[PDB]
RNA sequence: GCGAUCAGAUACCGCCCUAGUUCUAACCAUAAACGAUGCCAGCUAGCAAUUGGGUGUAGCUACUUUUAUGGCUCUCUCAGUCGCUUCCGGGAAACCAAAGCUUUUUGGGCUCCGGGGGAAGUAUGGUUGCAAAGCUGAAACUUAAAGGAAUUGACGGAAGGGCACC
RNA sequence: CGGUAAUUCCAGCUCCAAUAGCGUAUAUUAAAGUUGUUGCGGUUAAAACGUUCGUAGUUGAACUUGUGCUUCAUAC
């Protein structure tokens, strides 16, 4: 049905190399890895990791404040997606530094009090995950094979080292947050592109203008 | 108060391991507890190469090097400062550092 | 005179000042971070007595020549079923105990008091036997029938006269002169009593309201509603 | 080198520049003139410092401005730097690239028999 | 040598209870083991356990629930009359309320709260709470 | 807990861990109420009616509470066709 | 035994060498004989190597040939060993995958050993040895501490930095 | 503590504890999980024989009549 897999998306999922998993597997994560090629290409299940999204989607709703879901990233290749992910939903974008600890805050009258941390990588963004260990926080992490799972529920096994994978899944999150009482008229094709959560180029940004207006004089 | 996981150095299931005379105090220190340094050093040291290759006969000949595996007592490589005094969290490392360049004294 | 009404800082103490939670064990129900003592000044404060146990001085050797700072203990307990423990070092004895009584209030935890052998009339001692070790002292709390009061050293008898535990048997091993490790050993034994799955607790709950769900509107509003 | 800048000249250089970069010049001698306006000072050698430092960094915001500053004019350009460049998509339109063992996973799981071809 | 064969099911149940496992593979299945877990099964401290048979000694796969804390085994089997049966229920059992001391009396393996009803005395086996 | 004259006497009842049955200690700060909400089976249309899950620190500190959701997910049938 | 060195130097440094070192024949029976960790059994987690042996290449490669013996790589498994990572176990801690499951007055068997510090491994008896010595082995008396691990005091005669004409 | 303003000494005033009872000695028991079967400890605090073999002794896996089937007395 509509909540099922909808294999037009796997045509795009091959593009972001989600099949490509890392070499080292970490037995918690082995439940998602389908199999391995010779010499280190651990191919994960693609319908498991798609079923995690709607499981993540069935989780991300029933948080009546869309403010109180802290999307975070530390890596800059995970940063252009994540602040642009908070454009449509009303989540709070946390790009880069956290200033540990956020926990007796400075100027803000209300607290920077999250209620569902979600994080592009459990390895490198390890700091507020173990700081989500104090204030009763469910943490969804986009994972590879080699990942910690300490204080993680749930994991989403994608690739999490290419620019395109994190570029994809935040758009894959962007659908199902809006398909499920987010009023996008029940999974129609998208007015927003599925590639805006990408580096237009790796930094430094070459002179690719807004909608690429080309120079008539040299 | 035990200072090292391995105590002195590296004696795993042998019971007892042979000694070696230290290179410059001739102290009987064992083989695994021996600061082994292994030099491959040029024979002219880098400034007579531009002087030998004048008076070379051949097409630069290229000159040989030395090959010796020097052992050190633990004092006679703290005094020579081959090896010093790492921190308590850096007594636990074996693998870094060079981190800068190819290492000199070869060269 | 207050004289200063406490500011809601976290989202939790927002609700008790706005009165959306009126039961103390609700934060115990979901094991919340109770990180303002101004929370427990609302629910309790009526019948919350402070007792100190020691004002143990402690010193450091600077180059000329010593410097003393004061690890004052304090112990607060509502006289039936809540207990706390407070320890802090500062440059004056007043600025320890004016702030130690804070640090006991933040860690105030609920006691399970259980019938010893015959369930009649407001259970008193302890449901099971519990050991709390904090560094080589380990007090081993044990039930006792009605009317035999708290038999212990005089220090954790004060930890149990203020806990609501009525008739308890104790036995403490180790260096029982270290008062920090003898208060905290019992504190880590009293507080245990609700962390032990007695067979009375098998049928579960409807399993949740999680009051950030139950009151998601008042935290959605940014307007600081009064009262 | 040896004339480093203290806190007050550093912690005021930001708070005037991210506010009053507009109607501000590069000319230090008139940048001397504007510090008495947008803030107050008790003494003139501090305006020799707190105008000298902002002008020793004023051209630097043109050429790759450092962190810790928000000029309020680059971020509105960063909306256009949030450009969708058309039209990057599936590259070989399916893509036909498959690891030749997960082609089974494109069949045992996916009913799409679409052209994902073996490349070794 | 594998001395006490009751004992290290109970240190494989208790050991695998602490880490919170759900199924436990004992080896090698005494008929004092099965009589013990059936005493732990009438009180629900254990799942339904299946005895995967070999022609060697037996192996049990036990389902765990998560209701118990400690199953131990009193070695040696001290001879426990009825009169000093109360001595042990103070010691091994953490409250007068719950908990059980399994003992082998001659009228079949029962816990103390049956043998103090059937007025039997025996030798002690283990306990659980 | 309850005495003879039908009274849940002392203070409260703690939630148990929905994964492996253990208690939620009254200071457990790696605790959780995980409210997964259901959905209309036709298309989109999140319905009311969640599934509340409680997961202790002792399980999450292992890291074995990604999959221990899935068992509570599958037995409740919320994640489907597994 | 010299030569120095030093206030002295029966020492370190320097030279000469003797017993010894070495081989068979015996004696001695000790060592920081250390993993300062008895032994047999079960359990409780990763990850990386890694010595043997097994096994699958749905691997390469050797050329004797595409081969086949040989090598390598990949996969699995015993018997392990060594490291790290951590407890989400213990500990006074330093730490330990056992120094854990020694739980709440705990129980897989078995043996050896300890009871404040000295006196003292002494005195004396027995027993072994060519002897040196080994095993056994006290007390009178003395005494309030002696000890373990860790913190903070020396950018006080130790490394690595960084200043100034007290 | 006392080494020339003694909260301990000699006193005086005071004050406390028990009270027809109170102090002192040696003995003994509990404190002592500091003799420990219940119940100690042995990497570093005292403490695992240098090693293995081995009688005494201690301790030794599994398996060999078990619930069924019908009734009543019997909780409801």
């Amino acid at each position: 049905d509509i909540l099922s897999l909808k294999e037009d998306d796997i045509t795009k999922m091959l593009v972001a190399t989600t099949h490509l998993g890392s070499e080292n597997v970490n037995f918690q994560m082995e439940q998602y890895v389908y199999k391995r090629r010779a010499d280190g290409v651990n191919i994960l299940n693609l319908g498991k990791t798609w079923e995690k999204l709607q499981l993540a989607a069935r989780a991300i709703v029933a948080i009546d404040n869309p403010s109180d879901i802290f999307v975070i990233s530390s890596r800059p290749i995970g940063q252009r997606a994540v602040l642009k992910f908070a454009k449509y939903t009303d989540t709070t974008p946390i790009a880069g530094r956290f200033t540990p600890g956020a926990f007796t805050n400075q100027i803000q009258p209300a607290f920077r009090e999250p209620r569902l941390l979600v994080v592009t990588d459990p390895n490198t963004d390890h700091q507020p995950i173990m700081e989500a260990s104090y204030v009763n926080i469910p943490v969804i992490a986009f994972t590879n094979t080699d990942s910690p799972l300490r204080y993680i529920d749930i994991a989403i096994p994608c690739n999490n080292k290419s620019a395109h994978s994190i570029g994809l899944m935040w758009w894959l999150l962007a659908r199902e947050v809006l398909r499920l009482r987010g009023t996008i008229s029940r999974s129609v094709e998208w007015p927003v592109v599925v590639d805006l959560f990408f580096y237009r180029d790796p930094e430094e940004a070459e002179k690719e203008e807004a909608a690429a207006k080309e120079l008539l004089p040299p | 108060t035990k200072k090292r996981r391995n105590g002195g150095r590296n004696k795993h299931n042998r019971g007892h391991v042979k000694p070696v005379r230290c290179t410059n105090c001739a102290r009987c220190v064992p083989k695994d507890k021996a600061i082994k340094k292994f030099v491959i050093r040029n024979i002219v040291e880098a400034a007579a190469v531009r002087d030998i290759t004048e008076a070379s006969i051949w097409d630069s000949y290229v000159l040989p090097k030395l090959y010796a595996k020097l052992h050190y007592c633990v004092s006679c490589a703290i005094h020579s400062k081959v090896v010093r005094n790492r921190s308590r969290e850096a007594r636990r490392i074996r693998t870094p550092p060079l981190r800068s360049f190819p290492k000199d004294m070869a060269r | 005179e207050d004289s200063k009404e406490w500011v809601p800082v976290t989202k939790l103490g927002r609700l008790v000042r706005e009165g959306k939670i009126k039961s103390l064990e609700e934060i115990y129900l979901y094991s919340l971070p109770i990180k303002e003592f101004e929370i427990i000044d609302f629910f309790l404060g009526s019948s919350l007595k402070d007792e100190v146990l020691k004002i143990m001085p402690v010193q450091k050797q600077t180059r000329a020549g010593q410097r003393t700072r004061f690890k004052a203990f304090v112990a607060i307990g509502d006289n039936n079923g809540h207990i706390g423990l407070g320890v802090k070092c500062s440059k004056e004895v007043a600025t320890a105990i004016r702030g130690a009584i804070i640090l006991a209030k933040l860690s105030v935890v609920p006691v399970r008091r259980g019938y010893w052998g015959n369930k009649i009339g407001k259970p008193h001692t302890v449901p099971c036997k519990v050991t709390g070790k904090c560094g080589s002292v380990s007090v081993r709390l044990i039930p006792a029938p009605r009317g035999t009061g708290i038999v212990s050293a005089p220090v954790p008898k004060k930890l149990l006269t203020m806990a609501g535990i009525e008739d308890c048997y104790t036995s403490a091993r180790g260096s029982t002169g270290t008062l920090g490790n003898f208060a905290k050993a019992t504190y880590a034994a009293i507080a245990k009593t609700y962390a032990y799955l007695t067979p009375d607790l098998w049928k579960e709950m409807p399993l949740g309201s999680t009051p950030y769900q139950a009151y998601s509107d008042f935290l959605s509003k940014p307007t600081p509603r009064l009262h | 080198m040896g004339r480093v800048r203290t806190k007050t000249v550093k912690k005021a250089a930001k708070v005037i520049i991210e506010k009053y970069y507009t109607r501000l010049t590069l000319d230090f001698h008139t940048n001397k003139r504007i510090c008495e306006e947008v803030a107050i000072i008790p003494t003139k050698p501090l305006r020799n410092k707190i105008a000298g430092y902002v002008t020793h960094l004023m051209g630097r915001l043109r050429h790759s401005q450092v962190r810790g500053i928000s000029i309020k004019l680059q971020e509105e350009e960063r909306e256009r730097r949030d450009n969708y460049v058309p039209a990057v998509s599936a590259l070989e339109q399916d893509i036909i690239e498959v690891d030749a063992d997960t082609k089974e996973m494109l069949k045992l799981l996916d009913f799409h028999n679409i052209r994902g071809l073996q490349l070794t | 040598v594998r001395m006490n064969v009751l004992a290290d099911a109970l240190k494989c149940i208790n050991n695998a209870e602490k880490r919170g496992k759900r199924q436990v593979l004992l080896r090698p299945c005494s008929k004092v083991i099965i009589k013990f877990l059936t005493v732990m099964m009438k009180h629900g401290y254990i799942g339904e356990f299946e005895i995967v048979d070999d022609h060697r000694s037996g192996k049990i796969v036990v389902n765990l629930t998560g209701r118990l804390n400690k199953c131990g085994v009193i070695s040696p089997r001290f001879d426990v009359p009825i009169n000093d049966i109360e001595k042990w229920t103070n010691n091994l059992l953490p409250s007068r309320q719950f908990g059980y001391v399994v003992l082998t009396t001659s009228g079949g393996i029962m816990d103390h709260e049956e043998a103090r009803r059937k007025h039997l005395g025996g030798k002690i086996l283990g306990f659980f709470f | 807990m309850q005495n003879d004259a039908g009274e849940f006497v002392d203070l409260y009842v703690p939630r148990k861990c929905s994964a492996s049955n253990r208690i939620i200690g009254a200071k457990d700060h790696a605790s959780i109420q995980m409210n997964v909400v259901d959905v209309d089976p036709e298309t989109g249309r999140q319905t009311d009616g969640s599934k509340t899950y409680a997961i202790c620190g002792a399980i999450r500190r292992m890291g074995e509470s990604d999959d221990s959701i899935l068992r509570l997910a599958k037995a409740d049938g919320i994640v489907s066709k597994n």
